[PDB]
């Protein structure tokens, strides 16, 4: 709410969150909640 | 003899010189036997005449003796001793046997006939006539056959063999209907050498073992006379290479895997060898540690069952990671031990709490105790224990030096074979010697590697 | 994880016979010496 | 440290790998 | 080059690569060992040594050899240096437990 | 922070033991006039003998910034025993530069350090010249003949 | 951030190796 | 212990062990007599 | 250059793996390995000696002085060594700890008292001896052997106290600290 | 099987150690003994 | 497995295959739980076998809840063999004690984000008071780490260096809840108990359990996170 | 149990089959590599 993406200088963190990527390897989800199977297909995922 | 003028092989491979000379061949080859022979009835004899009744055997620095009181001679309950005259015995048969061996190769290295082709055919050989080949590995097979079976014999008829298993101890025990069972049998033979599993280490009991014996004697018998009846297929003769070197190469693979074998058995298996005689294996005094402890500090109460170690896991019971109730420290590595002391304390969850309150056995109490001062640790000049130990205790456990000098003679062995192989393949294919200077072949293959 | 089971039994098997078949398939004759 | 140790490593990396690459393309040229 | 991918193609290079390789190993040695001279040692890392106290799940072999040196340093000192006259009493004797 | 003066519960004066130059760490061990350890922080907190909860030692400051002051409660007493391992104890100031706790070396370390393997590597350099100078005629390879 | 100059440099130098293996000056036999 | 009657000769036991230790050495006696040939 | 020959074929120096040593008013038998540490963790010691091997295995000889006329009137073996629990060491531990494991509660250090008897001597001392097994939450080296001998004598309280690791006791160290404690005479 | 163990070879006419360079390597080497895994052990002897 | 088939398996055919770490399950009897006979028993043979481990965390909305974890420390987790006293009411009402056996063991789970959280899954002196379909009460969590544990460091309770002696000038007061203070206080958890499957001719129980206990704190230094375990459990009447 | 496991490890499986299917996989592959260098057998 008060410290998003945008206010921590993310440039390509957006652009993996507007297609679907919202999860990470480290159990968090991008909206705040928690991911407990964040799949292949994280951000950790698409950058390894 | 000969010299490297006319064979081209110096002093220091001069036994090279006897590749194509079968009797001078055979000379070296009983003549070893002889030695063979002579230093087991000579160190039989070595071990007898320092031999302490009242003390353990392998308190005394013994190897021969415990293979013969296995065997099941001049011993009883306990495996204790009741007589070494079977001992000496052995050690005189082996050491008269030796000096005939010794005539024999004696005179065939001297002035025997130096090939056995022109007037003996029947031991005559040239290294590429397989059939020859089959047949002398044909008869062998069926000696060893023989002696598999003089071992089954020996434990069906006459007198048994020692079990470490019998109730109440061990005991020399008559094997009544061996395990014949084929998949009993060869699911040791396939099964992983891996922690739980250990291969055929992990034969433990006597029935397995005679019937192993009984199939291996049965199909050495049947392999014999399958190699005196038969000619190498064709598949065989491809894959193959056919000379003395290769088939000695081949054997050097082979004992080398036997003498690796044989170094995990000294030091993991206490069925064929029993710690009655041989002392008590690695795991056997780590767990008789951990129970000597566990049974000295429930005599004093402290609820062994409910005591927590530092780390939180528990001071003398633990989990196994397939949830068997074993012993706790560091001895849980040693958590798939089996041992005739603590069976009768474990049910199907493994160590059964109200069974390890009330049913410790003396006889257990002081094995464990036993097996705990004479843990197979000691220093090569025979300091017994850890390396931080002083000089009070002159002790190393005859399973350590088994282990120990087989593993190394396995890897020589290994190395052996490497070398054998390699020239074995190289001098058939003709450049053992070096390049042709003329015709190398790098110089005619394309560049770039 | 048996699928990976069967996938690495498979692979290893097939290594392991390709190395047992390709020393069966005449290698003492694949060198350049004469003989 | 992590800023300080950061540039001696990459200046310890850059300016050698300049010396030796200035070296080797003038001599594959040469020859 | 078939083998290992890389071959010496040089003889002369190969003899002298043979005579470098062992007389730098030992010059560079030997500087550590004028370093260790004024106690300039490679010792620890403070990093990984503020984490480790600021974190006691925090263990690596580096942490593991740094209390095997206090062993080897506390049990050696009173038998190796008598100069120093310790009279260490076994209770200030860094143990682990039961061993 | 002024000398620290260490007495037990009967009276006596005690000395902590300083560190030597080759230990990185070192165990606080407090001795009495007469050579005899009387105090020490125990690794082992059971079975001990010579905790300075056991002995009862105070500490007292004389000439610095706690001059006059005594501290009896052994978690003061132990840490200002462990300063006064390291010699004279004094207060630090290290928000200013970020100081890691760690010690350092002084120029006149750094110099030898520095000028001794220098000196090593022109022992090198000099044989190597003096090679040079000796062998030049066979520099570029030997004579063949 | 130390953790990336590490794996750049060992990533770096096994990068070295692989030019050094297949893009290696050929040894020419004349 | 060996039996009572053979009990007068564990001197000559005692030495039999290092015979084929003997046994590789006296091969080098040999080469070296025939000046390793 | 104090020419002394030197001692070959000079068949055997003493091994009896003990040495005599006479104090002020005892007489007792030292391990012959061990060495003399000039150690005084109670006041009143008037003798150590600790192993070459660990300081684990040590032995000490308390003087003291006393008021009773016998160790009799210390009321009975137990009641004597109740009064001696300074001599295992203090838990120096203040923090509340039930995850030991047998051992009570916040408690790091036990002692069984594995037995008490009465020794009476030739010379009319009797003497009182302890075994008792002192054993730790780390337990260091398996627990540790403490053996007391105590007399009265003149007007002072003699006490022998030897120690010995649980590793060292069936390592064979028990040999020889009851070879010290059963030579501990005073008179 | 061990390195040589020559830890209290040495003694003198009474019997009391005289202490070699082999006691201050085994000084040493139970400093490391002490102090590997320092949590492991519940029992003193080092079997496993 | 019923318990008359785990006895009559041996040591090798259960030996490598889990069934050491389960329960025993009674096939027979009915869930009357009424049926069975008030009395005082002497409970023998308790067990309880873990089925899900679930660890209270929050959200970065502010959602708490609990997730579910993975198990890291194997089949290490089961109770067994416990001895107790229980009083079983004419109205249907119980008392239920753990008097002592194998009543903990150290479990580690990792969270969802590769959190490795250990706790000791324990029911020691476990005081459940009420009725036959669920009875409730309070159990003692002791502490993960014994007071003779030693940091990585060397630093610990009943043994340590007290202090980061590798900084010889930053072992201050600002890393007090690290070395100056090592914290062994015992905590307590919550049990509740139900009643299910009676077998009244050879007087055995089963059942499901739900525990609420701490984690370990390490030693002081970090807050602890609640784990809901929930399972079965077997026991013996008398 | 919390979760699922082999449960292979020890109890003298041979060459670690737990399935069937492991056997067949390993027979069929051996045979098919073996076919193939038996229908290219006369061959170099
Ligand atoms: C090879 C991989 C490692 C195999 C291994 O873990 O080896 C150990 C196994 C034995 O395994 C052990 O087998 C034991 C069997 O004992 C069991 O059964 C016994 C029966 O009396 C006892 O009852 C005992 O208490 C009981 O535990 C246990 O199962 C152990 O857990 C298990 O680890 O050895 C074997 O299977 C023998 C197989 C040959 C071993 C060769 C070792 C050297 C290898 C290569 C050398 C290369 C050289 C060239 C280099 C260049
Ligand atoms: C399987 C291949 C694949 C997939 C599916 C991904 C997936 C992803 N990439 Mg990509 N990437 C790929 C390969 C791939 N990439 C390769 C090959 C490269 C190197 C060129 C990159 C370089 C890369 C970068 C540099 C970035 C990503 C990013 C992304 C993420 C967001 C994508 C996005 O916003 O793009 C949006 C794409 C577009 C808006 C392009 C639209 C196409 C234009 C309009 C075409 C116009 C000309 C066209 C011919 C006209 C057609 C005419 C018509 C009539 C048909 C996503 C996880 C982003 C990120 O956040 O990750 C770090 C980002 O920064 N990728
Ligand atoms: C069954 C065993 C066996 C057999 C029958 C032979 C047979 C042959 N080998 Mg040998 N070899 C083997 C095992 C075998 N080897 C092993 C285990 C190795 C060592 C890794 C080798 C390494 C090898 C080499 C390097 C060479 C031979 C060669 C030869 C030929 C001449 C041998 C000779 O004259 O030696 C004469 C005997 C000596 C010179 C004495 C050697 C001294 C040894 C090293 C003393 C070691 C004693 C030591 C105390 C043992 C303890 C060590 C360890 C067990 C702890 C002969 C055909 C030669 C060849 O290829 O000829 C065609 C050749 O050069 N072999
Ligand atoms: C296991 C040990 C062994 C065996 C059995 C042999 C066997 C053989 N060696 Mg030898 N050799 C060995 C190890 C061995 N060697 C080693 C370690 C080396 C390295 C030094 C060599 C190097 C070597 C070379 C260089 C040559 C051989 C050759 C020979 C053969 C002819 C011997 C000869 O004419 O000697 C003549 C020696 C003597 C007349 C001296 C007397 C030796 C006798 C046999 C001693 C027996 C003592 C014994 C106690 C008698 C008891 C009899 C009875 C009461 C039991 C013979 C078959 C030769 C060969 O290939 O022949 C064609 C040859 O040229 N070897
Ligand atoms: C390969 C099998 C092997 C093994 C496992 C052993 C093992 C044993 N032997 Mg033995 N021995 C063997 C072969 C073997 N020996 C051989 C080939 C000889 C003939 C020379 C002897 C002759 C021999 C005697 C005469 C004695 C032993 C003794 C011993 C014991 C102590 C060994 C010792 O202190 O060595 C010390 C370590 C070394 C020598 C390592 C040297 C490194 C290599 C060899 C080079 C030990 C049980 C002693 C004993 O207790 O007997 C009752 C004894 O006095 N053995
Ligand atoms: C000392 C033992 C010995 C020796 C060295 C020989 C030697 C030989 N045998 Mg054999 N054999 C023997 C014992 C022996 N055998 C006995 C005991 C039997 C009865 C069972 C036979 C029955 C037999 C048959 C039926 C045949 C031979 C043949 C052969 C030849 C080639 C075999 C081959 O390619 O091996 C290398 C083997 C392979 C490339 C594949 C074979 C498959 C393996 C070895 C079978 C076991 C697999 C199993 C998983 C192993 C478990 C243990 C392992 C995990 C450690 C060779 C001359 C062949 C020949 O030419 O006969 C005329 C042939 O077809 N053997
Ligand atoms: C004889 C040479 C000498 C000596 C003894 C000193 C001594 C001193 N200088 Mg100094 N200085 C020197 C020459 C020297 N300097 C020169 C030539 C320069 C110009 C580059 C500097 C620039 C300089 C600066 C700017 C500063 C110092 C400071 C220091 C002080 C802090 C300790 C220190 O040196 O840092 C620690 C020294 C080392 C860690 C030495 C490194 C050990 C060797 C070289 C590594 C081996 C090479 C290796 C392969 C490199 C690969 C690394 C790569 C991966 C990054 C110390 C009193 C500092 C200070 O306190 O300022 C007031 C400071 O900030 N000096
Ligand atoms: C010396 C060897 C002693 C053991 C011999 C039998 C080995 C065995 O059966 O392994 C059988 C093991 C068993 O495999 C394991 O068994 C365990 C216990 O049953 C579990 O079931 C595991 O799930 C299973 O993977 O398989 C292996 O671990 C690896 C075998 C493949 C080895 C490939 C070697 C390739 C190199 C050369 C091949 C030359 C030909
Ligand atoms: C874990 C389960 C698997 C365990 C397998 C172990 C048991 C079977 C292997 C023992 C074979 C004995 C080896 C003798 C020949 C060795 C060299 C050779 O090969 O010599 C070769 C030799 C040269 O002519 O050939 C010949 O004489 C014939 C020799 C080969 C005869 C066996 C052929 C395999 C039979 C089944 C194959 C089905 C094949 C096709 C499968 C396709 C599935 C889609
Ligand atoms: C070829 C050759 C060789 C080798 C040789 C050989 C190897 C030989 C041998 C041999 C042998 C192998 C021998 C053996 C022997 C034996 C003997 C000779 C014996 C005997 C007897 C007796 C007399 C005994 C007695 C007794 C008894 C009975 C018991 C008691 C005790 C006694 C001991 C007394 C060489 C290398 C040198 C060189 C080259 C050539
Ligand atoms: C007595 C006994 C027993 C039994 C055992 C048995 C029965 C065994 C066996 C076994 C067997 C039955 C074995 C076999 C084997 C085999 C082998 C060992 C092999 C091999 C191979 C090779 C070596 C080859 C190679 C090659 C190839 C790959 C191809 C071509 C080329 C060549 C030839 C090179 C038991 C344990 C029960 C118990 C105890 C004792
Ligand atoms: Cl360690
Ligand atoms: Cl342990
Ligand atoms: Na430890």
């Amino acid at each position: 709410v008060l410290n998003p993406m945008w206010r921590q200088g993310m440039f390509v963190l957006p652009f993996l969150t507007r297609l679907g990527v919202t999860q990470s390897w480290g159990g968090w989800t991008i909206s705040g909640e928690t991911s407990s199977n964040p799949g292949i297909w994280s951000y950790e995922g698409a950058a390894a | 003899g000969r010299d490297q003028e006319t064979t081209g092989f110096a002093w220091w491979a001069g036994n090279a010189r006897l590749i194509n000379l079968s009797g001078k061949l055979l000379g070296a080859h009983v003549a070893h036997a002889g030695l063979i022979v002579f230093w087991a009835g000579a160190m039989n004899l070595f071990e007898v005449s320092h031999f302490v009744p009242e003390k353990p055997m392998y308190e005394q620095g013994l190897i021969l003796l415990p293979h013969i009181a296995t065997l099941g001679y001049g011993v009883g309950p306990g495996g204790e001793v009741l007589d070494t005259f079977p001992y000496f015995v052995s050690g005189v048969l082996h050491l008269i046997s030796s000096a005939v061996l010794g005539f024999g190769g004696v005179y065939h290295s001297l002035i025997g006939p130096e090939t056995l082709e022109e007037s003996y055919p029947f031991f005559g050989y040239v290294w590429k006539d397989k059939n020859k080949m089959t047949n002398i590995l044909g008869y062998h097979l069926i000696i060893l056959g023989c002696g598999a079976w003089l071992l089954v014999l020996k434990a069906l008829y006459f007198g048994g063999v020692y079990d470490t298993w019998a109730p109440g101890g061990g005991d020399v025990r008559i094997i009544s209907n061996p395990t014949t069972n084929a998949a009993i049998i060869f699911g040791y033979i396939v099964k992983s050498p891996f922690g739980g599993d250990g291969w055929i280490v992990s034969v433990d009991n006597l029935e397995d073992i005679i019937g192993g014996h009984i199939w291996i004697g049965t199909l050495c018998i049947l392999g014999g006379i399958w190699h005196i009846y038969t000619t190498p297929w064709p598949w065989a003769r491809r894959a193959f290479v056919w000379s003395g070197e290769a088939y000695l190469s081949y054997s050097l693979a082979a004992v080398s895997l036997m003498g690796f074998t044989a170094c995990c058995f000294a030091w993991f298996n206490n069925t064929a060898y029993p710690s009655e005689f041989y002392g008590p294996t690695g795991p056997e005094a780590s767990q008789a540690q951990a129970f000597t402890f566990l049974v000295r500090d429930q005599r004093l109460g402290a609820n062994v069952a409910s005591a927590q170690g530092p780390t939180g896991l528990g001071k003398y019971l633990m989990r196994s990671p397939t949830g068997e109730i074993i012993f706790g420290g560091e001895t849980m590595r040693f958590w798939d031990f089996r041992g005739p002391w603590v069976e009768p304390l474990r049910g199907p969850s493994g160590l059964d709490l109200v069974k390890l309150k009330n049913d410790i056995q003396p006889w257990q109490e002081r094995r464990a105790a036993e097996y705990m001062t004479h843990a197979p640790l000691g220093s090569l000049n025979s300091v017994g224990g850890v390396a931080t130990e002083i000089n009070a205790v002159n002790f190393v456990s005859p399973r350590s030096w088994l282990a120990t000098s087989h593993f190394c003679l396995g890897f020589f062995f290994f190395v052996g074979h490497l070398w054998h192989a390699g020239r074995a393949r190289a001098a058939a294919a003709g450049f053992e010697k070096g390049i042709d200077r003329v015709d190398e072949p790098v110089l005619s293959m394309r560049p770039l590697d | 994880m048996l699928t990976l089971k069967i996938f690495v039994y498979t692979v290893v098997t097939f290594f392991v016979g390709l190395f047992i078949f390709g020393f069966l398939s005449n290698d003492p004759s694949r060198n350049p010496g004469k003989g | 440290v992590n800023i300080l140790g950061l540039t001696a490593t990459a200046l310890f990396i850059i300016i050698p790998t300049s010396f030796l690459l200035i070296l080797y393309v003038k001599t594959a040229a040469s020859e | 080059s078939q083998i290992f991918g890389v071959a010496f193609s040089n003889k002369r290079w190969l003899h002298f690569f043979m005579l470098f390789v062992p007389v730098t190993g030992l010059w560079m040695s030997a500087l550590g060992v004028v370093g260790l001279a004024l106690n300039l040692r490679a010792y620890d890392f403070v990093s990984q040594e503020i984490r480790a106290a600021e974190d006691p799940e925090f263990e690596t072999f580096y942490t593991k050899n740094i209390l095997l040196n206090e062993g080897i340093r506390a049990w050696m000192a009173a038998q190796d240096q008598p100069h120093e006259k310790l009279t260490l009493p076994e209770e200030v004797l860094p143990r682990g437990n039961a061993l | 922070l002024g000398h620290a003066s260490f007495k037990d519960q009967e009276g006596r004066e005690l000395f902590v033991r300083r560190m030597p130059t080759f230990f990185e760490t070192f165990p606080v061990v407090l001795i009495d006039k007469d050579g005899v350890v009387r105090a020490d922080v125990p690794f082992r907190k059971a079975e001990s003998k010579y905790s300075i909860e056991q002995v009862g030692v105070s500490v007292t400051f004389y000439g610095g910034e706690l001059n006059g002051l005594t501290f009896t409660d052994p978690s003061t007493v132990k840490k200002y025993a462990r300063k006064a391992q390291l010699g004279e104890i004094f207060e630090f100031d290290r928000s200013t530069l970020q100081s890691d706790g760690v010690f350092r070396s002084s120029p006149r370390g750094w110099f030898t350090f520095g000028h001794l393997s220098f000196a090593l590597l022109f022992f090198f350099g000099h044989i190597w010249h003096g090679s040079r100078t000796i062998f030049r005629d066979v520099f570029a390879g030997i004579d063949e003949d | 951030m130390e953790a990336l100059v590490y794996t750049f440099l060992l990533i770096g130098t096994l990068g070295i190796i692989f030019f050094s293996i297949f893009f290696r000056e050929p040894p020419r036999i004349a | 212990k060996l039996p009572e009657a053979y009990a007068p000769f564990s001197p000559i036991v005692d030495v039999l062990p290092i015979i084929p230790v003997l046994f590789i050495l006296l091969a080098f006696v040999w080469q070296a007599s025939v000046s390793f040939r | 250059a104090y020419g002394e020959g030197a001692n070959v074929f000079g068949r055997v120096t003493n091994k009896s793996g003990f040495v005599p040593y006479a104090g002020d008013s005892f007489a007792l038998l030292l391990p012959s390995k061990w060495n003399p540490s000039d150690e005084k963790e109670v006041d009143s010691i008037v003798l150590r000696y600790a192993d070459n091997f660990d300081a684990v295995n040590n032995v000490y000889v308390i003087a003291q002085d006393t008021d009773k006329s016998s160790i009799q009137d210390y009321g009975s073996p137990e009641e004597f060594i109740s009064q001696f629990g300074y001599l295992l060491g203090r838990q120096a531990w203040a923090g509340q700890t039930v995850s030991e494991g047998g051992f009570d509660a916040n408690k790091v250090s036990s002692a069984a008292l594995l037995g008490v008897a009465t020794e009476k001597d030739k010379k009319g001392k009797t003497y009182y001896k302890f075994e008792i097994l002192s054993r730790t939450a780390d337990g260091n080296e398996g627990g540790r052997h403490q053996l007391v001998k105590a007399t009265v004598s003149n007007g002072k309280l003699y006490l022998l106290k030897v120690q010995a690791g649980d590793k060292r006791w069936f390592k064979g160290t028990d040999k020889e600290c009851l070879g010290v404690l059963d030579s501990f005479t005073v008179v | 099987l061990n390195g040589f163990n020559f830890n209290q070879s040495v003694v003198d006419s009474n019997g009391r150690v005289l202490n070699t360079w082999a006691d201050i390597i085994n000084r040493a080497n139970l400093g490391m003994e002490v102090m590997h895994e320092r949590n492991a052990h519940n029992f003193p002897l080092d079997l496993a | 497995l019923t318990y008359d088939e785990l006895q009559g398996l041996t040591y090798l055919q259960v030996k490598g295959t889990g069934i050491a770490n389960t329960c025993p399950v009674v096939e027979q009897g009915t869930s009357n739980v009424r049926e069975l006979k008030p009395g005082d028993y002497k409970l023998e043979k308790f067990c309880m076998e873990p089925t899900s481990f679930t660890v209270k965390e929050e959200d970065a909305k502010g959602r708490e809840e609990f997730v579910k974890t993975k198990l890291l420390t194997r089949l290490t987790y089961g109770l067994d063999g416990m001895n107790g006293s229980m009083k079983i009411n004419n109205d249907g009402s119980v008392e239920f004690r753990e008097d002592e056996g194998l009543d903990y063991a150290a479990t580690t789970v990792k969270l969802p984000g590769g959190e490795y959280v250990p706790f000791l899954f324990t029911i020691k002196e476990f005081d459940g008071k009420g009725t036959l379909d669920s009875f409730s009460g309070d159990f003692l969590v002791p502490s993960y780490r014994g007071s003779t544990f030693l940091d990585p460091k060397g630093r610990g309770g009943a043994t340590g260096y007290d202090n980061a002696i590798a900084l010889p000038a930053k072992a201050d007061a600002d890393e007090i809840q690290r070395l100056n203070n090592k914290s062994y206080t015992p905590g307590k958890g919550s049990a509740v108990f139900s009643v299910a499957k009676v077998d009244t001719e050879t007087g055995e129980i089963a059942g499901v359990f739900e525990s609420i206990q701490p984690s370990d704190t390490e030693m002081g230094a970090h807050p602890a996170k609640d784990i809901k375990i929930t399972g079965l459990w077997y026991g013996q009447l008398t | 149990l919390v979760d699922d496991r082999m449960n292979g490890d020890g109890t003298g499986l041979p060459f670690g089959v737990n399935d069937g299917i492991l056997g067949w996989v390993i027979a069929g592959t051996l045979g098919t590599i073996w076919a193939i260098y038996f229908v290219s057998q006369k061959d170099l």
